[PDB]
């Protein structure tokens, strides 16, 4: 380990981490943070920023991406802060009616950016989308109505069945 | 039973788990408490 | 030289049921394990543990390790007249001049029961012969003229491994008393190897001993030597828990009733380390009610420090104070305050708790808990605030909790909705959340859905009292 | 060496013999139970 | 020979809580000091109040007539047991000098508890042990004192018992029980009222009118609170000499709120301005307060903040932190909206949670006895 | 209500079993009669809740 | 209502007053509250557990 330091040691880092951010890890970020911990905080902005702009991410802020973007190209980060873009926008596909009433054409232009491609377009024409009139919808219930059968009983009485049955052969 | 890691390793205080489920609340203040009638 | 009589006395009481009974409890014994001296001698390695063990001063310097080493040869049934020889030693301590033949002289003297005679056949004399000598060093590491040599003693017992994997040649089962206390003598192999420096090929040495014991000596070995291995890659940097990922091997008996519970906390501590809360907590909280007693003085208290972290992390955690040994007070200065910073939303106190204690932050090491702890505040806000009000507005907690706009906290209530808490909605004009709680949600088929959970668990552990029941 | 480990090691099976030792001292012990 | 001296608890509590006014406490204490020559008044004043510009030459004249009282006692021991008396030079030395720790310091307690400690007899030389032990840990905020030699009491002094000194005892332990705030144990061990019009324990029985009331408000169920202040008057007299106390009850009978607020301050007011109630006065507001809002909720479900803000002024946001800490408190189950406005009555016991409360012990329990049975093989 | 009824003298037992140190010639037990009568009666009612799924189809 | 001489509900948003009731389950409370006395007497029982280990 005694080696002379490492001249893109601190972007390095910085490079596998942007790339685990954009591929959506959930521990590898974490060992991450276990392997060297101690220059996250003080220092090496390839590391202190990324690590609390992930602390904005799931803080609740897609607009911190353009405030960062104000300077972050950082030796190649531009195509995994294009990747960055592509893991804002199909979370958006995910994340725009979770369980939402309905949008417009403005919080798709403040959620969404890039006023209207045919990106948008094909989203409303991809996902299975209702295009309402200068409106939105999930569908025309949101939900695919769940009653799930409308029996509950049979199967937790097959359950019954083995339950009876393991309740026998033993005292 | 010491074998692991571990060999470098209700007077005010049972008061205290439910004072602090109150210590964010109402510390006393009594004025605050006794006012809140008269300002309407 | 009348209290060097105790330790004269205990000594020949270990090694008399050590030697010469489990000598014979591994002649023709061991069914399942017969060989109760075995317990019976970890009960006294505990019981040195609490005492001295013998001679570290004792008044004098160096008299039991030159002096019972000697001739325990196995022949003609006047071998007890060896042991008289053992007893009636015992005029040079109290009579005449003792002298130091320890931790120099030790060289030899483990040769010695080799050299009398063609003494016995089985390991578990030899490795008492290098255990109940050598486990009495280990414990005065001064760092000067004794910690190279429990070094030495422990590449004796390196050499223990040695005539651990190549004696009986196959299947003598003495691995029900060499690996019961080659869990404890591997603990103290750890402890001296990193007193000084992390271990390099030790970790290789672990591994071909988690090997040896795969199969034909499955007995204590891979759970104790796999936390030994858990806690490697516990102090060290964290590459190898996709190890375990791929290779969850790690269900015996769960034999040492203590080894399981403190295994599960430290694979609690994996998992609070790798991403978790649920599978964590519940592990942490097993484990947590699986404390053996308390009979140890205060050892619950800094490894619960750490086990909670992950309740703090909860948020749903109030003031922690019926753990509180008043000695851990002065050490948890940081740490009430913390759990108080816990249980208060304000941000100042989030962040000046942290700008008072980063050191003892740093003592416990795991900015994991600060890196959400901010998350967790909001998160506490969002679960009281939604739990409370059917139609709350947006606007009335946001800036009741100072978020000053309106679409952050839209994305705030997005991805709690994301993180699925309550069903609240957005009146989308400008936010203002149309909402609602949730009760008449179900109370009557769904308990009875867990009840299978319920009674199939409650009719497990009752053919686990028969499969119990079985043992006398 | 090589299955001459294991008739031993279904020798280490034999605790069936001591809970059913449990067992067969229950059958004298209700049977003698009915008997009486 | 208690009550001055309970007059000290109350002034040493004057010392401990009103800062207002700051040396009350030494003037009716040091008058109280010149009289009955006791010099614990300017003992623990030196200690905890001020710092004395001039008292000493006309106190400790009086302390060397402490010591002149002292040594006729230390004469009088000797110069009495003379006379073969089975522990009666003893009592009359116990008296005067556990009058003596009324007088002074610990040394009158070491040189009297201490002293006829060990060798009694009788009832009454462990009676006026147990009740002058019990004065000075009532006096302090001492527990050991106070709770230990009642556990002596019920070994020593009973055997059965008699039919007073036992309820006294229990007088004794309802003030614990209102010292700590003791809900149930406090009224139910102030149930009986018959044997204690005023001994030389209760320099206001009064006192003990505002000890039962105030825990009676919280802990007494409504059938029970008829069945107290409504079928019986044995109490009503004595606090119909108090008429806004039985005002404030019929009040709490009847659900008006405003004047829970005047009353509730009233008592809230004399809840920072009694003793044994200052570590544990922030409790007793918003619970006296939750144990009406239980009931107000227990009217029905369609409610406002219009309704209540009748019974309650402005109780808008005030009812925002108050009642949504009490959502948050574990406590009133409800449910609350701002605009639709909706207020909820619920929780039949027959749901879900006393079917949980099983596995709920036997989940630790069962794996505490697993281990507990895991400990038998190896 | 039988199995109700009968289960708190059921449970006034185990208090009979704590006889702090020892002070109980024989165990005296009354542990059955309890477990099979529940056993099997609720046996019969969860295949009587078997019964109407059973019939119909 | 607070003194049980009538079981219901009142309103004050739509006025409509309604009376129902419903309150006594002894296969709930008798069983589960003799299952709470069942377990203090295993906390009772805990201690011959505590005794023969130790």
């Amino acid at each position: 380990e005694q080696l002379p330091e490492s001249a893109y040691m601190h972007q390095l880092l910085g490079l596998n981490l942007l790339f685990l951010l954009s591929q959506n890890r959930v521990a590898e970020f974490h060992t991450e943070l276990e392997r060297l911990p101690a220059k996250d905080i003080q220092t090496n902005v390839y590391i202190k920023h990324p690590v609390s702009l992930e602390q904005y991410l799931m803080e609740g802020s897609y607009n911190k991406v353009f405030l960062a973007k104000g300077n972050i190209p950082a030796e190649s980060y531009t195509f995994f802060i294009d990747i960055l873009l592509d893991t804002i926008r199909d979370e958006i596909a995910g994340c725009i009616e979770k369980a939402y009433e309905k949008i417009l054409f403005t919080e798709a232009t403040r959620i969404l950016f890039f006023n209207t491609p045919k990106k948008m377009t094909d989203y409303a024409k991809k996902r299975g989308w209702v295009l309402g009139p200068n409106n939105y919808y999930s569908f025309a219930s949101q939900q695919q109505k769940p009653e799930d059968t409308t029996i509950p009983s049979t199967e937790l009485a097959k359950q019954v069945i083995e339950y009876a049955r393991q309740l026998e052969m033993i005292v | 039973m010491s074998e692991k890691k571990q060999p470098v390793d209700e007077d005010n205080w049972d008061d205290d788990n439910v004072e602090d489920d109150f210590s964010n609340q109402l510390r006393a203040e009594l004025e605050k408490h006794g006012y809140k009638m008269e300002t309407s | 030289p009348p209290p060097p009589p105790a330790p004269q006395d205990v000594e020949m009481k270990e090694e008399a049921a050590t030697g010469g009974g489990s000598t014979g409890e591994a002649d023709g014994k061991t069914a399942a394990a017969a060989a109760e001296h075995s317990q019976r001698e970890l009960d006294t390695v505990t019981l040195e543990d609490i005492k001295e063990h013998v001679k570290q001063l004792e008044k004098a310097v160096s008299g039991k390790e030159p002096r019972f080493v000697l001739r325990a040869l196995r022949m003609l049934p006047s071998t007890s007249r060896r042991l008289n020889h053992y007893v009636l030693y015992k005029a040079v301590q109290g009579f005449f001049t003792s002298n130091n033949a320890t931790r120099d002289f030790l060289l030899p003297f483990l040769e010695e029961p080799m050299d009398t005679e063609a003494d016995l056949q089985f390991r578990p004399r030899t490795g008492k012969a290098a255990s109940t000598p050598l486990l009495p060093e280990v414990e005065a590491y001064l760092q000067l003229l004794v910690v190279i040599f429990m070094m030495n003693s422990k590449r004796y017992k390196e050499a223990q491994k040695i005539s651990d994997d190549l004696m009986q040649k196959i299947s003598t089962q003495n691995r029900r008393a060499l690996d019961l206390v080659a869990a404890k003598c591997y603990y103290y192999h750890a402890r001296v190897y990193e007193f000084l420096d992390k271990l390099d090929v030790v970790r290789s040495f672990l591994h071909a001993r988690l090997r040896t014991a795969t199969l034909r000596h499955d007995a204590d070995g891979q759970a104790t030597l796999l936390n030994l291995l858990l806690r490697n890659y516990l102090h060290y940097s964290l590459y190898d828990q996709a190890e375990k990922l791929v290779s969850k091997s790690v269900f015996p008996e769960q034999a040492n009733n203590n080894e399981w519970a403190r295994y599960l906390y430290y694979t609690g501590r994996i998992k609070a380390i790798q991403l978790e809360y649920s599978e964590a907590r519940r592990t942490m909280t097993n484990a947590l009610r699986k404390a053996p007693q308390h009979t140890a003085v205060g050892f619950k208290q800094t490894v619960h420090k750490l086990l909670i972290v992950v309740e703090l992390l909860l948020g749903e955690i109030p003031d922690r104070l019926q753990f509180r040994q008043p000695s851990l007070k002065r050490s948890l200065m940081p740490y009430f305050l913390l759990t108080q910073a816990v249980r208060t939303g304000n941000l100042a106190k989030f962040n000046q708790v942290l700008d008072q204690f980063g050191e003892k932050f740093q003592a416990d090491g795991t900015y994991t808990l600060i890196i959400r702890l901010r998350h967790n505040v909001i998160k506490t806000g969002v679960r009281m605030i939604s739990l409370s009000y059917s139609r709350i507005s947006l606007a009335d907690i946001a800036q009741k909790l100072q978020l000053d706009s309106p679409e952050d906290a839209e994305f705030i209530v997005a991805k709690a909705i994301r993180d699925g808490v309550i069903e609240a909605s957005i009146n989308h004009e400008k936010g203002y959340v149309q909402s609602k709680e949730m009760i008449d949600i179900y109370s009557t088929r769904e308990p009875q859905l867990a009840f299978h959970q319920r009674i199939s668990f409650c009719l497990d552990i009752h053919n686990m009292s028969v499969k119990a029941m079985r043992f006398p | 060496y090589l299955s001459k480990i294991e008739e031993l090691q279904l020798i280490v099976n034999d605790k069936s013999q001591n809970l059913r030792r449990l067992q067969a001292q229950r059958n004298e012990l209700n049977a003698k139970v009915r008997l009486l | 020979p208690k009550n001055p001296d309970l007059r000290i608890a109350q002034l040493r509590f004057l010392l401990s809580l009103p800062e207002h006014r700051g040396d009350a406490a030494v003037r009716d204490e040091l008058m109280a000091a010149v009289r009955d020559n006791n010099m614990a008044p300017y003992y623990e004043a030196l200690c905890k109040s001020l710092d004395w510009q001039i008292d000493v030459d006309l106190l400790n004249k009086m302390k060397k007539a402490n010591e002149d009282e002292l040594k006729r006692l230390d004469e009088e021991l000797e110069d009495a047991e003379k006379n073969l008396g089975e522990s009666e030079i003893r009592d009359a030395m116990m008296a005067k000098a556990e009058y003596l720790c009324r007088i002074g310091d610990k040394e009158g307690a070491l040189t009297a508890f201490r002293k006829t400690y060990d060798k009694t007899v009788a009832l009454g030389h462990r009676l006026d042990i147990v009740f002058y032990l019990l004065r000075i840990g009532l006096f302090y905020m001492d527990n050991d004192l106070i709770t230990r030699n009642t556990e002596k009491a019920k070994s020593l002094i009973e055997e059965g018992g008699d039919w007073d000194r036992r309820n006294r005892l229990k007088v004794y332990q309802g003030l614990y029980c209102v010292a700590i705030r003791d809900f149930k144990q406090a009224a139910e061990l102030f149930l009986d009222t018959v044997s204690t019009f005023t001994s030389y324990e209760l320099m206001d029985y009064k006192t003990f009118v505002t000890y039962t009331v105030y825990v009676s408000m919280i802990a007494l169920e409504r059938p029970d609170l008829r069945e107290k202040v409504i079928k019986g008057a044995e109490i009503l007299e004595v606090l119909h000499s108090l008429p806004a106390v039985r005002q404030y009850l019929f009040s709490l009978y009847e659900c008006r709120y405003s004047v829970f607020f005047q009353s509730l301050a009233v008592v809230e007011q004399e809840m920072k301005k009694d003793w044994l109630f200052a570590p544990h006065y922030r409790y007793y507001v918003r619970e006296m307060r939750i144990h009406a809002y239980s009931q107000l909720l227990e009217s029905y479900r369609s409610l406002t903040l219009g309704y209540m803000a009748e019974a309650f002024g402005v109780g808008v946001e005030f009812i925002d932190q108050e009642l949504s800490r009490f959502i948050a408190a574990g406590r009133l189950h409800c449910k609350i909206d701002k605009v639709n406005e909706i207020v909820e009555t619920n929780r039949p016991d027959s749901k879900n949670w006393q079917y949980q409360e099983t596995i709920k012990k036997g989940d630790l329990l069962l794996n505490r006895v697993q281990k507990l049975s895991r400990v038998i093989n190896m | 209500n039988y199995n109700k009824a009968v289960e708190e003298e059921d449970k006034m037992t185990p208090e009979q079993l704590a006889i702090k140190n020892v002070g109980k010639q024989d165990p005296k037990r009354h542990l059955e009669e309890h477990v099979d009568v529940l056993m099997t009666s609720n046996i019969v009612q969860c295949l009587a809740a078997m019964l109407d799924t059973v019939v119909f189809k | 209502i607070l003194d049980k001489k009538f079981h219901g509900i009142l309103d004050q948003g739509e006025g409509v007053l309604i009376i129902f009731d419903e309150p006594p389950v002894d296969k709930t409370y008798e069983a589960a509250l003799e299952t709470i006395q069942n377990m203090s007497k295993v906390v009772d029982s805990l201690y011959n557990k505590a005794k023969k280990l130790t």
